[PDB]
DNA sequence: GCCTACCGGTTCGCGAACCGGTAGGC
DNA sequence: GCCTACCGGTTCGCGAACCGGTAGGC
């Protein structure tokens, strides 16, 4: 219960650490970037552009912090974070959707285009290499 | 098709067609995982769109007058593609992700028991109820004739699913089929998810459904038609459509005693759930079934054998004779592959009448079936081609009617002995089966009507 | 998939199933998902976060029962969690 | 040959109106 | 499923204003 309650307590530290890291990053882009920027951000990173404002920065924020998601193994579609895992949203067939799901998806590093006169301010928010943490 | 009465304009203006292609389509889309199982009917009467969850009050519709007739084509062919994913004309159709898929719509002078026979085999509402248990859409399947090429595909998808089930294929592969099937044949699961076709027998179940559904539309095909001239009677009109000479064998008859013996004698020791009671005996003579059976009257080893089937099937069994499963259809359920099956015991065959404590009457057949040189089998074995010189297959059971009490009948061997042990017991059959792989080999002799007596 | 749903108003347009006033944009609001009578789909019944807990609903453990809980802001998650118990 | 009060017409500036595509509601 | 408030991108409409041509006055 000493090492149990410590890793238990020290993870809920790192979970909040993550939660409001992305949140800081989200409404940073909302302050600086228009939707079209963010749209063309994802496209550059070979990422499916979702429909929705919130969801667009939610995937740009994820993109920046963890990585540009590589296509799916079988259906070659776009994995998307959803609550507790990365779910594939592609199409294994015209009739049936793909059901791939993982906590450790494949990804290359997120490449911001040269055009960023405040990417030195956003990335100056003490952000190092780290993987997605999940709930217990 | 005709106008959807949800428009409220059905008997007012006609549904329109440009030369050939009829401006009306019925779409459907199912996702077993989401649960979604949904229709979309589009028409050009005005443009009428209907939509909702197949087989429920869930949904709505929009009737809408147009500014003009060429704007109809514009609106229609747009709505169509938006919803289906294709253009209005295409060489072969292609489904698209989350888009719909279109379904391919198309004073009587007789005895009292014979009238009851037509009464019994041409009550289509009885056949409808029959379906309700399969969960086929009850609402618009009577007026909406589902196509032949369609149903053949519905079959194929089944046969695909068995193949997939046998060699433990992907859940995806299976999922896709389950989706494909329910999309193509609208079911009614109310507010709960279409269930996956993962079993061996679930397919068999859906195969049976198609078989039965096919014969109802065949019973309609008979019923709807002829020459409506004020001369003959209604029951006679339907009798003549059966294309068969039916007669009533009298109970006093000496041959009738034999059948009742065949019935009483050859009831199964293990099938004790019910008790038979021959209400009637009919001598049945199909149109030209003797012209095609003449070949096999030369053939030796001819046997008078039982064959039971649903009361709904007998409307078509009379008009087309006994038929073999289509080639598209799955082989699941059959022991030795597609072909007419027969039993020496009235009980075993009686179970294919599918009666209950609320529907007590049932019909069972007796056919001179020219077995000839029999291919004998102990274990289940899906056969394609018969071995050489064999005209039939036999499934060897534990119990066989006494071969030293095999009475004859018009030069036909009637095995109406009671059950004794067989010559070999290394079999996985409890009772005999007789299989012919050619519709000519069978010649229907007697049609019986049986009341069942259960204990509940 | 889940019965309930929580997010920041995607627009201050949708009204609240209990009181019937416009749920303002970017505000914490909660949903209960129902069958639409109009089409073959689930639809959210949007409630003002205040109004949600007077309809008699009691989500025992929000993080496992309510959708969008992980995506919320941290301090807002705790509001739901605590208010779940009272 | 000036000046200038008066007028017809081309320009310009800025908010109102319009509008097709669509995220969000039910 | 369909309906519609919202978003950005453009056009429209109209009044100030800018300008050049001019004809009565000294
Ligand atoms: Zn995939
Ligand atoms: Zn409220």
């Amino acid at each position: 219960s000493k090492k149990e309650k410590d890793k238990d307590s020290k993870l809920e530290k790192a979970l909040k650490a993550q939660n409001d890291l992305i949140w800081n990053i989200k409404d940073e882009l909302k302050k600086v970037c228009s939707t079209n920027d963010l749209k063309e951000l994802l496209i550059f990173n070979k990422q499916q552009v979702p429909s929705g404002e919130s969801a667009i920065l939610d995937r740009v924020a994820d993109g920046m912090v963890f990585g540009a998601l590589l296509p799916c193994e079988e259906c070659s579609g776009q994995l998307v974070f959803k609550s507790d895992a990365y779910y594939c949203t592609g199409d294994v067939t015209a009739w049936t959707k793909c059901m791939v799901k993982t906590q450790t998806p494949n990804r290359k590093e997120w490449v911001t285009p040269k055009e960023f006169r405040e990417i030195s301010y956003l990335k100056k928010l003490k952000v190092k290499k780290q993987d997605r943490i999940f709930p217990p | 098709a005709a106008v959807d009465p949800d428009s409220g304009l059905e008997h007012s203006a006609h549904v329109l067609e440009k030369g050939g292609k009829v401006f009306s389509a019925t779409l459907g889309l199912v996702d077993i995982v989401k649960g979604t199982n949904s229709y979309y009917k589009l028409q050009l009467l005005w443009i009428f769109r209907s939509w909702g969850r197949v087989g429920t009050v869930i949904g709505s519709n929009k009737l809408e007058q147009m500014p003009s007739k060429e704007d109809a084509i514009e609106h229609f062919m747009k709505l169509y593609e938006e919803k289906t994913g294709n253009a209005w004309h295409s060489k072969n159709f292609t489904k698209y992700p989350k888009k719909f898929y279109p379904l391919e719509i198309d004073k009587s002078k007789l005895p009292k028991p014979v009238q009851d026979l037509i009464k019994m085999i041409f009550d289509v509402e009885s056949m409808k109820k029959a379906m309700v248990e399969y969960e086929i859409d009850l609402q618009k399947m009577p007026l909406g004739k589902l196509s032949k090429r369609q149903i053949q595909a519905a079959y194929s998808i089944l046969s695909e699913v068995q193949q997939a089930v046998s060699q433990g294929s992907s859940d995806s592969q299976i999922l896709d089929l389950s989706n494909r099937f329910y999309t193509l044949i609208p079911h009614d699961f109310g507010m709960k998810k279409p269930p996956l076709l993962n079993n061996a027998d679930s397919v068999q179940a859906k195969a049976e459904m198609l078989d039965n559904l096919l014969d109802i539309e065949v019973a309609y095909s008979l019923l709807r038609g002829g020459s409506d001239d004020s001369s003959k009677d209604p029951i006679d009109v339907n009798y003549e459509k059966l294309k068969t000479d039916i007669k009533v064998v009298d109970r006093d008859s000496e041959e009738a005693e034999i059948i009742r013996k065949y019935v009483k004698n050859t009831h199964a020791t293990t099938h004790n759930a019910y008790d038979l009671e021959v209400i009637d005996i009919f001598k049945i003579e199909r149109e030209g079934e003797c012209q095609r059976y003449k070949p096999f009257k030369q053939l030796h080893n001819r046997r008078l054998l039982w064959h039971g089937s649903r009361t709904t099937n007998f409307a078509g069994i009379l008009s087309q004779g006994l038929r073999i499963a289509p080639p598209e259809a799955p082989v699941t359920g059959y022991m030795f592959g597609k072909g007419i099956y027969f039993a020496d015991m009235v009980s075993k065959s009686a179970n294919y009448c599918h009666t209950s404590q609320g529907d007590p009457i049932g019909l069972i057949l007796l056919g001179e079936v020219a077995l000839g040189n029999m291919y004998e089998l102990k274990h289940a074995s899906h056969i394609s081609k018969l071995p050489k010189g064999k005209h039939s297959v036999k499934g060897l059971g534990k119990t066989t009617p006494d071969p030293s009490a095999n009475i004859s009948l018009d030069g036909v061997d009637v095995p109406l002995g009671t059950g004794i042990s067989s010559g070999v017991n290394d079999t996985s059959l409890l009772y005999n089966e007789y299989i012919v792989y050619d519709i000519a080999q069978v010649n229907l002799k007697y049609l019986l009507k049986l009341k069942f007596n259960f204990k509940t | 998939d889940k019965l309930y749903r929580v997010e920041y108003a995607k627009s201050g347009r949708a009204s609240c199933k209990k009181c019937s006033e416009s749920i303002p944009k970017d505000s914490l609001r909660m949903a209960i998902m129902v069958q639409s009578p109009m089409f073959d789909g689930k639809v959210p019944h949007w409630y003002h976060f205040s109004c949600f807990w007077k309809v008699g609903h009691s989500i025992r453990h929000p993080d496992v029962e309510v959708d969008g809980f992980s995506e919320l802001r941290w301090d807002d998650q705790q509001k739901v969690k605590k208010t779940a118990e009272a």
